[PDB]
RNA sequence: AAAUAAGAAAUUA
């Protein structure tokens, strides 16, 4: 996860699989269907929203 | 075997002898254990107001 | 990630018809391939047989030949699309770059600058936005171009 | 209790803290008890907090009887929680009217309230009760 | 009790409260009617 | 029915012997229950075997119960009934199974496994297409092509 | 729900919060009050109607 | 006639006040536009009395119902800048090994994922498998939408690796994980045989045997 | 031929 962060692809010419990104972050990003992600549903918003408005306790 | 009865059950090593001991039975269903625990304690005290 | 089955059964004594157990060489594996490996009937082994069709190599990499022809035919009908061979000068701004080949380097992104990332390798462009550059003889555009949907306008899905 | 021989500073310092204690606890233990429809129970271990922290002479704070009052489930236990904080703030002796719906008695509370005879709206203790009755009414 | 007790001692185990510990244990019990005395063929 | 061949037939009780690995393999079974729920008709019989059956697996690699000796026999008779009770429940099933399967295929115009009974349609065993030229049980010749159940529309 | 009723409940309660108070005696301390905020305030006038 | 749209009860318009509060503040989620806020509000307090309803369908069920170091508690090794933990699974000592990569979700939207794939996919469906992937959030009392999960695999791959033996391994995976990530949690866990590692494996080839494992040639007395 | 990542349970010298 260290070296996937301060990956860069620029820098990866010359070197081996040392080149190579970390599999599963890298082609986690090239992925397009990963790129929208949801939003906390809406029955979730209602009961964190009620527990801490109306009843005064955080969850 | 070869020409010779078979051993009676008792006589091989125990079939889940590499399994431990954790794991037969599984005692799952933790997550119920407090709950019900809470429960039988009030149940308690409503049985005190009964008789008082 | 597919259940199907890609390895032949092991020779053993003679699988029979029953429940929980089909014959070897039946007519259901393999999509009734199965044919091409079968010697029918009670063999008579001193005098008859074809060696290869017990062989559990021989066997084995048959099999693995008719696994392989089902993945490319199923890759070739996942296919909408041909490869063209467009000049540098007329293809859009993305492909302008240097584009390694397969397995050269790691699988490369299209445009992280302006927020795509995807296998430039697998992108599929469309027919009519190239067409000016594919069909320039025909004066009249033989495909009409795309209508595209307002995300902006109201429709019956923003309530309105 | 056993030292009376301390500064009264002392006293009231630690007694201050005492009671910020008892309250943190009983708030901690309606989280715990709540959600197992305890109700019995909980309503036991509040009548000790209750019982302790008069002693203390003081009590349960308005905000742990909102959030008590808001995971209670039945009505009976409701009102008899209202009334319970409002005997609260008076002694036992105080002037009352009884419900014969309810066999409930109400303390007449007003006359021990802060009141401040310029003047903001929190310098009264009936902001204070108002906020557990409209809980109630939630 | 002690809150170790209440840590470590609260949960379901051989010790506490065994879910049964054995095999060919009583899985399904319904009301039912008695069968006939031997109401099996013997046969072939 | 894809597969049409003669077959070897297994006495229930093995059956049910192979436990989770056939009879109660949970695929199998969530198959079977959708049949019966297509035809809206409660499966019991089969609740009632995934229900011994569920249990036999939870409890699998136990040990049996420790047993003290008596001359009366009553806790080893106990024992067996309830055992032959929950075999029997299982017979039901297994019966139950065979039964509904061969109405519907009846009813899905499908051919069965040689020398196999639908009730309506052929009952002496359907055969078609066997290694062997005469029906196997009847002893009686086979017709070319193989015969037909049902009339020709689909 | 009731219709027989709610009238004189919206009624009863609208008393309540024009006198601001059920006490007997009307003292200053409830004028300073009717001062600070408003109890007939428009949420209760508004609902009232 | 007609129904009319505005709150129906004081609890509807409570609650509908409420989802106005939650829109002006500007919250992820919440609904820009007055109809879907009356939806949503309709919606739960539908939801509420169902769970009411539960409740009493429960407690009518009930009467009519047929019938010395403990354990090692440790602290949290999780990455402190990624919030990851790491646990490992294995069954038959080298067909499967695991690895589950757990983190904790903010938005209660929780999923888990086995080498890229989601889980249903992965295991194909099948219950009996992925309840098994379930158990180690039960067991510690969580709720398995507070988490995001990616298991890894290390052993022999396979095209599918939905079976029960599989399913083992992965379950443990996940619960070493959870250990990691709250370790308190390891109580419960190490009780109900979560963490307990079974050693078995099938019988090492061998040409002896005719099917290449358990079974002896024919013999014929002489 | 088999109680060994499989799934079997009660008649010792």
């Amino acid at each position: 996860m260290r070296e996937f962060a301060r990956f860069d692809p620029r820098k990866s010419r010359g070197n081996g699989q040392k080149g190579f990104p970390f599999r599963d972050a890298y082609l986690t990003k090239m992925n397009e269907a990963n790129q929208k992600t949801p939003p906390p549903t809406l029955e979730t918003i209602m009961d964190r929203a009620v527990r801490e408005h109306h009843q005064h306790a955080r969850i | 075997r070869r020409g010779k009865p078979r051993p009676r059950a008792g006589m091989f090593p125990d079939k889940y002898r590499r399994v431990p001991m954790l794991l037969k039975p599984q005692q799952g269903g933790q997550q119920y254990f407090n709950h019900f625990l809470i429960r039988s304690t009030n149940d308690r005290l409503t049985q005190q107001d009964v008789d008082n | 990630v597919s259940t199907g089955e890609f390895d032949h059964p092991p020779f053993q004594f003679r699988q029979r018809h029953t429940f929980n157990t089909t014959p070897l060489h039946d007519a259901n594996r393999f999509g009734g391939r199965t044919a091409y490996l079968r010697e029918i009937g009670p063999v008579n082994i001193k005098k008859q047989g074809r060696r290869f069709k017990k062989d559990p190599r021989t066997v084995q990499f048959n099999v693995d030949v008719w696994c392989a022809q089902q993945t490319l035919r199923k890759r070739w009908k996942q296919r909408d699309w041909e490869v063209i061979e467009i000049p540098f000068r007329l293809v859009p701004r993305e492909q302008q770059r240097v584009i390694p080949e397969l397995y050269t380097d790691i699988p490369q992104m299209t445009d992280p600058a302006r927020n795509d990332f995807s296998n430039i390798r697998n992108k599929v462009y469309d027919r009519e936005e190239l067409q000016g550059v594919l069909f320039p003889a025909a004066g009249a555009m033989l495909y009409p171009p795309l209508q595209r949907v307002d995300k902006q306008a109201m429709t019956l899905d923003k309530y309105l | 209790s056993h030292s009376a021989s301390m500064p009264e500073e002392w006293r009231e310092a630690r007694r201050l803290q005492l009671v910020e204690l008892y309250n943190n606890l009983a708030m901690e233990e309606v989280e715990r008890l709540a959600p197992h429809r305890a109700d019995r129970l909980l309503k036991e271990q509040m009548k000790r907090f209750r019982g302790n922290l008069q002693q203390l002479g003081s009590g349960l704070r308005p905000t742990v009887y909102c959030r008590y009052l808001h995971t209670t489930h039945t009505a009976a236990v409701l009102l008899e929680e209202v009334h319970n904080f409002l005997w609260e703030l008076v002694p036992n002796d105080h002037p009352a009217m009884e419900i014969p719906a309810l066999q409930l008695r109400v303390p007449f509370v007003a006359s021990v309230l802060r009141r401040p005879s310029s003047v903001s709206r929190a310098e009264f203790g009936d902001t204070d009760v108002c906020a557990v009755f409209l809980a109630a009414a939630e | 009790t002690t809150a170790e007790h209440k840590q470590q001692d609260q949960f379901y185990s051989p010790e506490n409260q065994p879910i049964s510990l054995h095999r060919n244990n009583i899985s399904y019990m319904e009301d039912v009617g008695r069968s006939v005395k031997n109401p099996t063929v013997p046969g072939l | 029915n894809t597969f049409l061949t003669s077959s070897v037939a297994t006495p229930p009780i093995s059956v049910i012997r192979t436990g989770p690995k056939w009879w109660a393999d949970p695929e199998r079974m969530v198959r079977q229950k959708l049949m019966y729920f297509t035809l809206g008709v409660d499966q019991l019989p089969l609740r009632r075997t995934a229900v011994i059956q569920r249990d036999l697996q939870r409890f699998h690699m136990c040990k049996p119960p420790p047993r003290v000796g008596d001359s009366t026999g009553y806790k080893r008779s106990r024992a067996a009934q309830l055992n032959t009770w929950y075999r029997r429940i299982q017979y039901q099933e297994y019966h139950m199974q065979h039964l509904f399967t061969r109405h519907v295929w009846g009813l899905l115009r499908v051919y069965p496994g040689n020398t196999t009974k639908i009730q309506g349609k052929a009952d002496d065993g359907y055969v078609g297409y066997d290694s062997v030229p005469f029906h196997r049980y009847n002893r009686a010749p086979l017709p070319f092509p193989a015969r037909e159940l049902y009339e020709r529309r689909k | 729900n009731n219709d027989e009723t709610r009238d004189s409940d919206a009624q009863r309660v609208l008393r309540y919060a024009l006198r601001g108070s059920s006490a007997a005696q009307d003292s200053a301390s409830r004028t300073l009050w009717h001062s600070v905020e408003k109890v007939a305030d428009c949420r209760v006038v508004g609902r009232y109607i | 006639m007609q129904k009319l749209l505005s709150p129906r009860t004081a609890r509807h318009a409570r609650l509908f006040r409420l989802a106005g509060k939650l829109a002006d503040s500007g919250s992820p989620g919440v609904p820009k536009s007055d109809g879907e806020r009356l939806v949503w509000v309709n919606s739960h307090v539908r939801r509420d009395k169902d769970i009411s309803l539960s409740q009493e369908e429960e407690r009518i069920r009930e009467l009519m119902m047929p019938l010395q170091i403990g354990v090692r508690i440790d602290e949290a090794e999780v990455d402190p800048e990624t919030g990851i933990a790491v646990g490992r699974g294995c069954a038959d000592g080298e067909k499967y090994h695991f690895t589950a990569l757990l983190r904790e979700n903010r938005d209660h939207n929780g999923i888990i994922t086995v080498m890229g794939k989601p889980l249903s996919l992965v295991l194909d469906n099948k219950a009996w498998l992925m309840e098994m992937v379930l158990m180690p959030f039960d067991e510690a009392n969580l709720d398995y939408r507070d988490f995001d999960a990616h298991i890894v695999s290390e052993g022999h791959a396979m095209p599918s690796i939905a079976n029960e033996i599989a399913a083992f391994a992965l379950r443990m995976a996940v619960a070493n994980a959870l250990v990691k990530l709250i370790p308190l949690t390891r109580i419960p866990l190490k009780k109900s045989g979560l963490l307990s590692v079974d050693r078995r494996r099938e019988r090492g080839q061998f040409p002896g045997y005719l099917d290449g494992k358990k079974v002896k040639r024919r013999f014929a007395k002489r």
